[PDB]
């Protein structure tokens, strides 16, 4: 989890909820 | 844990 969970807020979770994610879509 | 519940995959 310290990968994904908490680590995204670490990397670039900004738009990984956004755009940052469809990325690995 | 604490939020990874979810986090691991929402957040």
């Amino acid at each position: 989890k310290l990968l994904i969970t908490i680590h995204d807020r670490k990397e670039f979770a900004k738009f990984e909820e956004e755009r940052a994610r469809a990325k690995w879509d | 844990m604490w939020k990874v519940g979810f986090f691991k995959r929402n957040r």
